[PDB]
């Protein structure tokens, strides 16, 4: 048997090649048990196709300080994201937050003036340079898109400020690049053992298995695609409504 | 020696040139001939003439 | 003069020890045939079993002008007729047929057509859909599958180059490494793939099987770095070695005390019960290709 | 509509069983190996394919490396399995048995012996085939069958000496392993047959002359009743060279002088335990006087 | 079969000063290369580079 | 004339089926033989034929469609020379009108 | 063939049956020892031949019935590909006890 | 159509070979002979036809 | 292989032309003329019987 894929919920992740290659049967008397081996599927952090997908999950691949991983942690991110004004709107700077480290991990497509050593400024007005809250450098001339590591806690304030501004260098404004963010979004790529499961209902049975006590083999854990493969299942079902 | 001239009268008779020329080539080539990466010390590309 | 060349033989012949006929003088077409020249070569380099030899006739004149230089080359054949080394067809009890050299495996016909059938006699849209061009496929006669993720590419650590090769260990009767694959390497993320480990009864000799890689610069192909495998007997299964350091394991030829984790790769897993998709690129690649 | 019958046509030569393979090479590195299968209906028709190893990149094999299949258009009804590609005047053959049951005249008991037909015929430049020449080899096929060619199964090897242009064709029976050639092993008897026609058995030998390749032969493995065909290859003593050569002419230098049919007609090649020894024959050129026009 | 490598080192270096690489010598036909370079290979590695 | 084609088409996978059927032997007993000698030759021989007489049928049928395109184009250009003339002449009535 | 999913308990409506449709195959079946069956989700025909044999090397031309199990399966033109033929005459003698 | 008239063009080699083959007695035992006699030429007119 | 002087009027004399001759053959000790050439009076004659 096969699903073939499906979306994932809130636009960010999809399921794939949900397959059961396996099935057999065994009629013991008056038991029935349908036995499923080398059920597997595998999970891929991926979106519809928007700035949400492009932007956010390449936010989530892309590392720094910490050394790779900050997986499995709380991000907020914007609903809707939209060009406000600059010189001309390339990829852009977005950044999301880690809360679980407070990281600032910002993204830009492209960038336009190889000049300006401009700074990722997250101001809660977009018109004060004097009223800066966040101010960050640049290791590479070209932005690698870094992490910036917010270091204190200032999830509520990531929270309130908005339009990230790309140059404000010395001139004091120079908007390159700000985006309108819309409302914010929480998210959370951690997984547990008991999170994950297969249910299987026929009858009055209703067999829950997970992977703490069904799996086969535990996938790595990071922000790539994670396969995952249960222990050939066992499911009774003898009591079927046979009609017709 | 009949029959490329056969098949690049033929040709020319259809308007075709190029491959017409190609063809033609292997019996005369006013450009002279490549073998085994090197200029042809004959002259015609047929022995008998 | 003739002068023959091969490998770090040189025998010139001038027309003073061995010509068979000389010709006239004058300023005609002189005609040179020589005696049956004998020429030992025996310290040929066979690489591949071909070994390449250079015959140059040099003609000259007294005044030190040279008449020319004729170069021709010939190449010499080592017949080579190892068992391991043929090729031969191979059938599994599915059906689907291949082809062994030495240690590489080559799918030649396909079993898919059943499946075709199934969906034709429906209405046309399904044959011509995603799932039917991921149809599984049996495996390559006995063996398995192994699962690869391999780091983001680092010029620090793998250095000048972003391309890899992985190579193959112990199998048959080479213990040394032969390249088994080769990959580009992803400087944004990591690198996933599935590769088909063949089998044969015995066929590994002692310390199971390596998959070793190399990335210039650097190659962990040293003691147990490389990923080991096994055809473990009493569970009838592939099982692999080296997935973290241990003190004890059970080798194809017993107990051994020196575990360390595999190094290089990101991490090596065994995809159990695994189908490999339906393959575009085939000697039957055409017809797919054709078809949808 | 017609895409079903193009369905139809794609499952048909989709399906294909190859049967036989060959390799027009002494080693395992270059060349080209030629493929030929069958159907799987139950009716006698058969394709050919061929691929270059030569791009072989130790694993991986490229589309382009290979060709579609080709029917062959010549009524061959071979025994079982009995076929096989073959090369030889560097063009493609085709070799095959046929079974019949005949009697032989002025038995009071009519038994009935299998003859067994010989067939062998060749592609030709757009793809038609020849007839078939027909040789008869039913007392070295019930030979090495034992009188019973129906209880064992029986199998061909064909390669293509080009040291003297000849072709050899071992009949045999299937075996875990197979002797030295010659004497005693009754398995194996080979037919070599000339460019004409010309068909010989060998001798004890000159069978024995060609005992290394026995290593190229359809072994049952010792895995039961597990049968693996291997591929033929051309033969070469132990080390292959053309029997001729010859660069032609080239200006000399000064534009002055030329040279002209350097040729090396008569190319000889012996092996004396570790040693290989070319022997040329009438290696000859000439040296005319003319400029460059 | 031959290394590229070892045939490209047998010609090095480039007249130059360095060791030329393949894509230095685009350069000219066989013919001239294997006249600007005749006491330095043969015929075959001159066909093989 | 498709139809035809197509079914000419099927005949020869029955007649190499005849060719291979054929040659077993007929007759037993204390005479046993009679096997038709050489007949797959003479099967494969008419499969042959009648394969061309497939493809005969259809350069015919396909020659015989464009045909009808060719006629169709000409149709349509006349079509186009009546319509001009036809609004030409009413100029020309406009003009002798005024 | 017909669906009698869409039986409503002893009526159906026309549709739920298919037209006639001619089996070109040259069968000629002993008596009516013929039968259709799927497999491969693929419609397959079988039946049974009947013919008159003499074993080889009896002073007695006795003159058994060789049974001839013929399988053949339709394609996807329609075309029938010739069948596949096995040997059961020993089997039918053992079950019509001679 | 060309395609067509090729392959009716070699319809002949099988046709000769056929007549040619079908000479051979096909009968043997105590009751030898039956061979087809005057197939060669229905096979020459075959083959011109 | 032959190569004949160039042409003399003085040692040749009215003609060209020569014919080679064979002799010691068969059971004819006599002359039996074998081959005709032309001579070249502005260069040696070349030719291989």
């Amino acid at each position: 048997l096969n699903m073939g894929s499906a979306i994932g919920d809130d636009s960010l992740t999809v399921m794939e090649n949900g397959n059961i290659p396996q099935i057999t049967s065994k009629y013991s008397s008056d038991n029935l048990a349908i036995t499923l081996h080398n059920a597997a599927f595998t999970v891929r952090y991926d979106g519809s196709g928007n700035v949400i997908r492009n932007k956010q999950i390449s936010a989530m691949k892309l590392t720094g300080v910490d050394g790779k991983s900050q997986y499995g942690n709380a991000f907020i991110i914007a609903n809707t994201v939209k060009h406000y004004g600059g010189y001309s709107d390339l990829g852009g700077p977005i950044t999301v937050y880690n809360k679980t480290k407070n990281y600032i991990a910002s993204v830009q497509g492209h960038l336009m003036n190889a000049d300006y050593t401009r700074r990722l400024i997250l101001t809660p007005v977009e018109n004060n340079y004097y009223a800066r809250l966040f101010e960050f450098p640049f290791s590479p001339n070209t932005i690698l898109n870094t992490v910036f590591t917010v270091g204190s806690n200032k999830t509520s304030d990531f929270k309130k400020c908005s339009y990230a501004v790309d140059g404000n260098n010395s001139q004091g404004f120079q908007i390159f690049s700000s985006y309108q963010s819309s409302g914010w979004l929480d998210i959370d790529t951690g997984i547990n053992n008991t999170d994950i499961k297969i249910t299987v209902m026929a009858g009055s049975k209703t067999h829950t298995f997970t992977a703490s006590d069904h799996i086969a083999s535990l996938p790595a854990n990071s922000f790539d695609a994670m396969p995952y493969t249960f222990k050939p299942l066992e499911i009774d079902a003898s009591s079927l409504a046979f009609t017709n | 020696y009949y029959t490329p001239m056969m098949c690049f009268q033929r040709l020319l008779q259809e308007k075709q040139f190029d491959e017409a020329t190609q063809w033609i080539n292997y019996v005369y080539n006013p450009a002279g001939y490549i073998v085994n990466g090197e200029i042809a010390p004959w002259i015609w590309n047929c022995r008998p003439l | 003069k003739i002068t023959v060349m091969a490998g770090s033989k040189t025998h010139t012949f001038t027309a003073s020890d061995h010509i068979a006929s000389l010709p006239a003088n004058s300023f005609d077409a002189m005609p040179y045939t020589f005696k049956p020249l004998e020429i030992d070569a025996s310290s040929l380099a066979f690489t591949n079993n071909i070994a390449p030899l250079d015959i140059v006739f040099e003609t000259k004149a007294k005044d030190g002008r040279v008449l020319g230089k004729i170069k021709q080359t010939l190449s010499v054949k080592r017949v080579n007729y190892n068992p391991e080394d043929i090729l031969f067809l191979r059938e599994t009890h599915s059906g689907a047929q291949y082809m062994q050299l030495g240690v590489y495996r080559i799918r030649l016909n396909t079993l898919l057509a059943s499946q075709l059938v199934s969906r034709a006699n429906t209405g046309i849209d399904t044959i011509l859909t995603m799932e039917t061009q991921r149809l599984p496929e049996p495996p390559l006669g006995e063996g398995f599958f192994a699962n690869f993720v391999l780091p983001k590419y680092d010029p620090a650590e793998h250095g000048d180059e972003r391309w890899f090769k992985i190579h193959i260990g112990n199998v048959g009767g080479n213990t040394g490494r032969q390249p088994y694959y080769s990959g580009m390497l992803s400087d944004t993320s990591e690198t996933s793939m599935t590769l088909f480990v063949p089998y044969a009864e015995g066929y590994y000799m002692h310390e199971g099987v390596r998959l070793g890689v190399g990335y210039q610069k650097i190659t962990y192909d040293n003691t147990w770095e490389s990923a080991f495998f096994y055809f473990d007997e009493t569970k009838q299964q592939f099982v692999l070695i080296n997935d973290a350091d241990h003190d004890s394991g059970m080798t194809q030829q017993g107990i051994v005390k020196n575990i360390k984790k595999y190094k290089g790769f990101l991490n090596v897993s065994i995809a159990t019960g695994y189908s490999a998709p339906m393959d575009f690129n085939s000697a039957s690649a055409l017809y797919y290709w054709e078809l949808f | 509509d017609a895409f079903k019958t193009y369905l139809t046509r794609f499952e048909t030569v989709a399906d294909l069983k190859v049967v036989s393979a060959y390799h027009d090479n002494v080693n395992s590195n270059t060349g080209l190996t030629w493929f030929v299968g069958q159907t799987r209906e139950n009716l006698p028709e058969y394709y050919w394919r061929n691929v270059d190893i030569s791009r072989m990149q130790a694993g991986e094999l490229a589309a382009n490396a290979w060709k579609e299949w080709t029917k062959i258009d010549t009524a061959v009804n071979p025994y079982k399995d009995a076929i096989r590609p073959v090369i030889f005047r560097e063009r493609l053959h085709l070799i095959w048995v046929e079974k019949e049951e005949v009697a032989k005249n002025g038995t009071d008991p009519v038994e009935t012996y299998d003859r067994f037909t010989l067939k062998l015929a060749f592609l030709r430049h757009d793809g038609s085939w020849s007839a078939p020449w027909s040789y008869d080899i039913t007392t070295q096929v019930e030979a090495v069958t034992d009188k019973k060619p129906d209880t064992e199964r029986l199998a061909l090897a064909a390669s293509g000496f080009q040291g003297e242009d000849t072709l050899l064709v071992f009949v045999y029976k299937t075996g875990k392993s197979y002797s030295d050639f010659g004497g005693s092993n009754k398995n194996v008897a080979g037919m070599t047959i000339y460019g004409d026609g010309s068909f010989k058995k060998m001798e004890n030998t000159a069978l024995s002359r060609y005992s290394q390749l026995k290593n190229t032969f359809d072994i049952i493995h010792t895995q039961g009743n597990d049968l693996v065909r291997k591929a033929s290859y051309r033969f070469a003593q132990d080390f292959e060279v053309p029997a001729s050569l010859n660069m032609g002419s080239a200006i000399g230098d000064d534009s002055l002088t030329v040279m002209e049919n350097g040729n090396i007609p008569q190319i000889t090649s012996k092996y004396s335990s570790d040693n290989l020894a070319i022997t040329l024959h009438n290696a000859a050129f000439t040296v005319r006087y003319d400029g460059s026009g | 079969m031959y290394s590229t490598a070892v045939l490209l080192n047998k010609i090095s270096p480039t007249r130059d000063g360095q060791t030329m690489t393949l894509a230095d010598l685009q350069y000219l036909s066989f013919s001239e290369l294997r006249k600007i370079f005749d006491d330095q290979l043969s015929w075959g590695e001159a066909r093989h580079l | 004339l498709d139809a035809a084609a197509g079914q000419s088409l099927a005949g020869q996978v029955l007649s190499i089926a005849e060719g291979v059927a054929d040659l077993v032997p007929n007759v037993f007993g204390l005479a046993c033989g009679g096997s038709r000698w050489g007949a797959a030759l003479r099967a494969s021989a008419s499969v042959m034929s009648l394969s061309a007489t497939a493809s005969q049928y259809s350069a015919d049928k396909i020659s015989r469609s464009e045909a009808y395109r060719r006629r169709r184009q000409e149709w349509e250009i006349q079509r186009d020379n009546a319509d001009g003339e036809v609004k030409q002449m009413d100029a020309q009535l406009e003009s002798l009108k005024i």
